[PDB]
């Protein structure tokens, strides 16, 4: 189930991701929650 | 992708959540630095630190090395470019560099009833600031105070963030997905030139 | 007029166009040859006729909801929506004066003023190929051409 | 023969061809270089080999329900259905005599008689690029080539 | 090379009750700012430091308070503050424990 | 870095690539100019800069499940998956040293070593057109370019 030249190791990958920043999108998180929705095409 | 359906490694849900983050960080850079590309007649945006709709105020004392007394003495000189020379009112909101939210958690030195920090001292002496928070776009000695809401700094969403899949025709068409978004920003003004946002240094 | 010429990109019913946005510098008419410059601004080419390596970049007509047509000039200092032409599409170009198109299939060179002309395909870059037999006399007439 | 050559447009399973109809003037064989002329008639090119700006226009095989194949010549004075080749498609051309194709990727020029040849890509217009390693000796053999 | 090195400026064995919290936040901000990590961090100190943190504070006159009880009320993201004898002198260590 | 450069074919959301497989001869890096040779092997071009008729053939990054990236070199003597670039697509090329890209739209020639450079479009074959304003100093940096 593994190549016998490499049996000393183990693989438990699962990614774990990456976290963003301290205070990344605090202002934009408030503007886009109080925003007015207009129709597309109105430039 | 047909191989990674056998190792059960996702490789798409770990990239549907890595564009959806990166989409909302070059919207955010458009708000904080602006593009000279996108102009219809005269409606540029320019950015929150270079616009002509944003009041520019130069700080005198460095807020990274100053004491507790020079902070409140140079935070009221920022707020008085909204109450005095620009006549605006209402609950103001202030946004803080992450090095400055650090220095606003040290010991006060003025209170002796117990232990209190500078952040609980500012939020009790100047009760006009409704919400104090931090924001990573300020890297060094720079702050920003303004009003949010429909009377001040506001945003208008053209199309909400949606996503779809380009359909596969043949048997060896690669998998592709597209996310798109559309919105715009504007700080409120008045005909003589009275502004509602102040960008500190 | 059975040949209505009120859309500058008429190149098939399944082929979509490739759009290059940018800023303006002058007020040119739709259907002329462009060239991108420093900054992010577009204007007329004003290169020589005997220079190769130029990109096929023509000015699309502006949208209907912004006051755009095939003869309305663009407004200066704004966003001009242009077209990069892939090989194998038909587009309405704009020729210069005093030249007649007799045979379908002649070589379409580029004049120095931002218009096109029938030149000898041995000293100039061939952009497109004629697809309509008409004779033009006023500079700024729309002639159908295939971009191969 | 594992390489069956009974269709002149073999260029992918999702790419459709671009067709240029027109009238005939002679009886040419499918897979030769054409050139449109005055009126609305097509024939063989008969231009020089060292002339640029020519359009990639080859003669498609006629339909099966009109007596058409890859070796049946067209009937003169009728509608010849041709092919304009977009860049990035494979087509069966027709070479001249006494030239061998060794490497996949040589330059394909145009001979003056309506056939193709391996020429030096410094004085003639490069149409296509070879995609099959064969040696031809009789003029009129079909060799696979990619049009880029 | 998997451990962030941060040099202290003020000696934590002789400093007052103001320079401690001013140089304990400069240690915690190599995990919240320049390394983007989150969660409740933990602090482990030499016993010669924790013996220094039992003196009288001085900057609060309402009773008697410790410098140890100063940092418990100022910085509550420190979940567990205890001592460890593997450190001898002016050296501390702050990190996250658990699988992440 | 807001401009992530970890895929060598970034050319639209509906345009698929054209792949030319073949054998290796050396260990080149993805994003360099190739040229097919005798047998069925690919390597770096090593032709002159002033030679026309070359095919736009760049080295695609290898698959993720074979140890491939935008900086991992290929393993010699194996199957290298490459890309033939159609006109009208954006691809990440690899420039040489000591040249700055100021304007979006300059001509992209080919250096003799398998990298690209900004040359005068009168004596060399123009492959692509620049699409990013950056300045490079180390040979082997990825710059976005449109292939028209």
């Amino acid at each position: 189930m593994q190549r016998v030249d490499e049996m000393y190791r183990l693989v438990d990958s699962t990614g774990t991701g990456e976290d963003r920043d301290w205070g990344n999108q605090t202002l934009l998180g408030r503007l886009l929650s109080q925003a007015q929705t207009v129709s597309i095409g109105k430039k | 992708y047909e191989a990674m359906r056998s190792e059960m490694l996702p490789a798409l849900a770990e990239d549907s959540e890595e564009i959806e983050f990166t989409l909302l960080d070059d919207v955010n850079d458009y708000l904080w630095n602006g593009d000279a590309k996108l102009k219809v007649d005269t409606a540029v945006w320019g950015g929150l630190k270079a616009d002509a709709s944003v009041a520019a105020y130069s700080l005198g004392a460095d807020l990274t090395t100053a004491t507790e007394a020079q902070v409140v003495a140079e935070l009221l000189a920022l707020l008085d470019v909204l109450r005095i020379t620009n006549k605006k009112s209402g609950p103001f909101e202030l946004y803080i560099s992450p090095q400055i939210m650090s220095n606003w958690q040290k010991l006060a030195g003025a209170n002796t009833n117990g232990f209190m920090n500078i952040m609980a001292a500012v939020r009790a002496l100047i009760p006009e600031f409704s919400v104090v928070e931090a924001d990573s776009a300020l890297q060094g000695n720079q702050v920003l105070c303004s009003v949010v809401g429909t009377r001040g700094l506001h945003a208008k969403i053209g199309m909400m963030m949606s996503s779809y899949q380009v359909p596969r025709v043949m048997h060896n068409d690669p998998y592709q997905f597209v996310k798109w978004f559309a919105a715009g920003f504007q700080s409120n003004n008045s005909f003589s030139g009275l502004k509602s946002t102040v960008y500190g240094s | 007029m059975a040949n209505s010429k009120n859309s500058i990109f008429v190149g098939g019913a399944g082929r979509v166009k490739q759009t290059i946005e940018g800023l303006a510098q002058s007020a040119f008419k739709p259907g002329q040859l462009l060239a991108r410059a420093a900054g992010d601004a577009i204007d007329v080419t004003a290169k020589a006729s005997t220079t190769y390596g130029n990109e096929f970049l023509i000015c699309d007509d502006q949208p209907q909801t912004l006051g755009g047509g095939t003869d309305v000039a663009v407004t200066a200092g704004d966003t001009v929506q242009a077209i990069s032409v892939l090989p194998g599409q038909y587009v309405l170009l704009s020729f210069a004066a005093t030249q007649n198109v007799t045979t379908k299939g002649a070589a379409v060179a580029s004049n120095g003023d931002g218009n096109f002309k029938l030149g000898n395909p041995a000293t100039e870059q061939t952009f497109a190929v004629t697809e309509e037999i008409i004779n033009v006399t006023t500079a700024g007439t729309l002639v159908l051409c295939r971009a191969i």
